[PDB]
RNA sequence: GAAAUUGUUGAAAGGGAAGGGCAUUUGAUCAGACA
RNA sequence: CGUGGAGGUCAGUGACGAAGCCUAGACCGUAAGGUCGGGUCGAACGGCCUCUAGUGCAGAUCUUGGUGGUAGUAGCAAAUAUUCAAAUGAGAACUUUGAAGACUGAAGUGGGGAAAGGUUCCACGUCAACAGCAGUUGGACGUGGGUUAGUCGAUCCUAAGA
RNA sequence: GUGAACAGCCUCUAGUUGAUAGAAUAAUGUAGAUAAGGGAAGUCGGCAAAAUAGAUCCGUAACUUCGGGAUAAGGAUUGGC
């Protein structure tokens, strides 16, 4: 339990995560970011795209000297990448997450990720070896990866605030004057 | 303090930046000024570069040692296929510079046009000025009315012309659009002129003829990133120098603080838009015509094209126009010729130009025939064809 | 449109490996046939049987020869349901030159 | 340390007079 | 499987080298439970590993 | 189970820095007395 | 004003929640600071009158520990070179087998020893970490097996010496 | 095997195919090269590079401690049958 900051309803939800899983931070960042938002089902098709080099995971915070592409113009940018271990490894909590729906009684064709997180985890230490005999540091950044799928509701909330009126002495003289007179 | 002598400077500053064309098309920046006793023609044509050969004629030049003498000189081949008038512009005079007014398109297109107005042509529906020409079902006021406004406005008035991809041996299959300015009189004129000439061609020796100076505007074949010793022609550093010596030593002094423009940088070569003038015709051919390689000179019966026809670019089967020197561009690139700005009168033109052998071996290697005839004759027989 | 068919082509190697590097032209035409294979059959999976391999490799990295004369047969996947329904298998061809031979559609006889 | 990061001895380098 | 020990216990048995021992590659579940120096002796009598004779280095042109 | 640091969500601002002081508008939020 | 401890006092507070921590929530003091509400937390703590000191940090190229921008950037380019199929497996550019192409060219990338290392040798099982990619593989991890002398050496003799 | 040769080069026995890969072939680099006409005008300075090169035959100066200098300098020949 102790999930991110979720505002949608745990009854109609599902979660799923996993930690300690070594894979690259920034790399995982970026493809869980493309991700937030879409259907579960249009999830899962454009992931496998992504191994196949059809379609590209935009970058957009961790992006510095990335080599631009073409395939960026879909989602409005120019530096683009293709992680293959970040995606099998978001895929593979999309399976997990997806499989704990039918469980709890939730039909496949309107789940949508509405929560997903990636933190970071701590780091594995080795070292290189450097000119002049020294030493320095050779680690890895693993991430904690959480996601939640939630089923599309829509026509939610009616009803809102009454609006008290306040009317001073003066003005309710006024606004009965306008209406013995016309409408 | 002083350089340590004085040397000139590295390259012409009224060509920078060297940044690539927006368009593989060059533009026609100026136009021939019009003079209103002249009757209605066009100023420019669009072409495409063939290939180089070589001619010799007799040199008329009083005053020098080649007088009544032969000599060769290196000329370029550009086919002309004859363009056809779409449509006609006009333009107003504003305080802040030339404005369109109104443009008029003709009532029927061909596909090469509509191929220009797409980049998915084998998926559009091929909607292109489909309700354009619901103006011309009527009695044709539509239309009328958006031309009697080009002939009380708009002051300077070009036309619309397209190539014929097709007539050439490009794969290309896409016509090129551009607008030639009318050099005429009485305005009015110009918009009847080209209110005729709707789906109808007009050839090049119609604009050009022989022994006229003229302009070539094209784009300069392109090199990609090239580094500053061939981009500039500075001096390359000696062997000893380390990290390099293909490089510039100073780029700058310590003040002002930053790189001046006026430095030679490494960067992108070619690709630029040129205008190369004063260039005499040489022959205005006809694709109609056997034998536009032969000359009263010569009388073999033979075409321009050389042995196994034109390097990378086919066979000439269209007009087509001669012109001596070098022309920048590549071949297979679309090419704009102008006519001259002013009068030139410096004797190396108004003189009449006849040749008398073109050459038309192979450049596909060190040619030694001109026909086909002619390597039969000297070679007698061989075992693939006895 | 699965429609099992044999053919023989022959293509031109000479062309396909301009310009290569001398110890990498005996892989890139490896990679090469695949592609062929790939462009004339439309199946992603293309399998180069023992004997073919043999054929490019005959004269080291750099003696692959200018034509080689093959047979690409498109068959039916099976073993645990792959990707693609249909792959297509490359044999080498024993003539004595492949110079001067078209396309020939050989039927499942 | 190594035969790089030269400083001290030279023949025209810095620490001179 | 693994037959790296199975043609290490062969080329001594034979007496050539490893680049002369010939291991069946249809006959591979049986080569994975000879173990023993004993069981490698009965798959050459069987002739499931062949000796793999030497190349020819001819002296003709010498 | 604090800080440096990081993710998600929410709010706000951004024409070659950001941050601050005085004054007020706007938005959010809080208090008092109801004798 | 604040901190650690000591004497006295408030027959002080507290498992119905002490201390600590969080809080563009509130109040008091010119300020050092003090008080309250809410969240978290689980066992001790405070007001005042006096005593006492290892008693207040932004710096000292401070100490110890932890974390950033740089940055998914520099880089993973000597030693000529790998390719196809099958098998195993959740997974194979790297494992195994077959086939092909190559290299070390016998002052070798061959077969043995001395110094040194100490179980790295062999078998089976395993893939979290290690093998700066990968890994079903390994000089890795886990469990066991293995070194047989009257003739080979030490042991004996003496050299420079001790 | 070639050759004067334990040189270089190729092969047999034996042993490896292990050094992160894939795709393209911009600039600038590192390593290897080629250049018309001139031939050190370059540069502190022939730095670097180029030329010469094995064998057989001919020929070989000044000087000298009579031993050398000397492969002096300078020329010709070289396959196969």
């Amino acid at each position: 339990a102790r999930y991110g900051a979720t505002s949608t309803n745990p009854a109609k939800s599902a979660s799923a995560r996993g930690s300690y899983l070594r894979v690259s931070f920034k790399n995982t960042r970026e493809t869980a970011q493309a991700i937030n938002g879409w259907e579960l089902t249009k999830a899962q098709k454009y992931l496998e795209q992504v191994l196949d080099h059809q379609r590209a995971i935009p970058f957009r915070r961790f992006n510095s000297s990335i080599g631009r592409t073409a395939q960026g113009k879909e989602f409005g940018v120019t530096k683009a990448r293709w992680p293959a271990k970040s995606v099998k490894f978001v895929q593979g909590l999309l399976q997990n997450a997806a499989a704990n729906a039918e469980a709890k009684g939730l039909d496949a064709t309107k789940l949508y990720v509405s929560h997903i997180q990636v933190n970071q985890a701590p780091k594995q230490r080795r070292r290189t070896y450097r000119a002049h005999g020294r030493i320095n540091k050779y680690e890895s950044s693993p991430s904690h990866i959480e996601l939640v799928v939630t089923e599309k509701e829509e026509a939610v909330a009616k009803a809102a605030e009454k609006k008290v009126v306040r009317l001073t002495s003066r003005q309710r003289g006024r606004i009965a004057a306008q209406k013995r007179i016309a409408a | 303090s002083h350089r340590k002598y004085e040397a000139p400077r590295h390259g012409h500053l009224g060509f920078l930046p060297r940044k690539r064309a927006a368009s593989i098309r060059a533009r026609v920046k100026a136009f021939p000024k019009d003079d209103r006793s002249k009757p209605v023609a066009l100023t420019s044509f669009l072409g495409y570069k063939a290939g180089m050969t070589t001619i010799v004629r007799d040199l008329d030049r009083p005053g020098s040692k080649f007088h009544k003498r032969e000599v060769v000189e290196a000329v370029t081949v550009v086919d002309t296929p004859p363009v056809v008038v779409v449509g006609v512009v006009g333009y107003v005079e504003t305080p802040r510079g030339l404005r369109s007014l109104t443009t008029v398109w003709a009532e029927h297109l061909s596909d090469e046009v509509k191929r220009r107005f797409y980049k998915n042509w084998y998926k559009s529906k091929k909607k292109a000025f489909t309700k354009y020409s619901a103006k011309y079902a009527q009695d044709g006021a539509g239309i009328e009315r958006e031309l009697a406004r080009i002939k009380k406005y708009a002051s300077v008035v070009r036309v619309l012309v397209h190539t014929q991809i097709r007539k050439t041996p490009l794969a290309q299959k896409k016509a090129h659009l551009a607008e030639i300015q009318l050099n005429g009189g009485s305005i009015s004129e110009k918009v009847d002129w080209a209110r005729e000439h709707f789906e109808k061609t007009v050839a090049v020796d119609s604009v050009f003829e022989q022994n006229e100076m003229i302009d070539a505007i094209a784009v300069t074949k392109g090199h990609g990133f090239e580094g500053v010793t061939h981009r500039w022609g500075t001096k390359k550093l000696p062997r000893k120098t380390h990290r390099g010596l293909r490089k510039v030593a100073c780029i700058g002094a310590w003040h002002p603080a930053h790189v001046m423009w006026s430095v030679a940088r490494a960067g992108q070569r070619g690709y630029h838009s040129r205008t190369s003038i004063n260039h005499k015709i040489y022959r205005v051919g006809k694709g109609d015509d056997e034998a536009n390689g032969a000359t009263s000179f010569d009388r073999t019966k033979k075409t321009i094209t050389p042995m196994g026809g034109f390097v990378h670019y086919g066979e000439i089967k269209n007009d087509f126009i001669m012109v001596k020197g070098c022309i920048p561009g590549n071949r297979k690139r679309i090419v704009t010729l102008r006519k001259s700005l002013y009068t030139n009168t410096s004797r190396k033109a108004l003189e009449e130009v006849s040749l008398k052998w073109i050459d038309t071996a192979s450049k596909f290697g060190k040619g030694r025939f001109q026909t086909p005839a002619e390597k039969h004759a000297f070679m007698g027989t061989l075992k693939k064809d006895l | 449109l699965k429609d099992v068919v044999t053919r023989e082509y022959t293509i031109n190697l000479h062309k396909r490996l301009h310009g290569v590097s001398f110890k990498k032209r005996a892989p890139r035409a490896v990679k090469e046939i695949k592609k062929f294979a790939k462009l004339h059959m439309g199946t992603d999976d293309v399998r180069l049987a023992p004997e073919l391999n043999q054929a490019i490799w005959k004269r080291g990295v750099k003696g692959v020869e200018y034509r080689l004369r093959l047979r690409i047969s498109r068959k039916r996947n099976e073993e645990e349901d792959a990707k693609n329904p249909l792959f297509s298998y490359v044999e080498p061809v024993l003539v004595a030159s492949a110079k001067g031979l078209q396309t020939v559609v050989v039927e499942e006889d | 340390r190594g035969r790089g990061r030269g400083r001290g001895r030279g023949r025209g380098r810095g620490r001179g007079r | 499987a693994n037959l790296r020990t199975q043609k290490r216990l062969a080329a001594s048995v034979v007496g050539v080298g490893k680049r002369k021992v010939w291991l069946d590659p249809n006959e591979t579940s049986e080569i994975a439970q000879a173990n023993s120096r004993n069981a490698i002796r009965k798959l050459v009598k069987n002739g499931t590993i062949v000796k793999k004779a030497v190349t020819v280095h001819s002296k003709s042109r010498t």
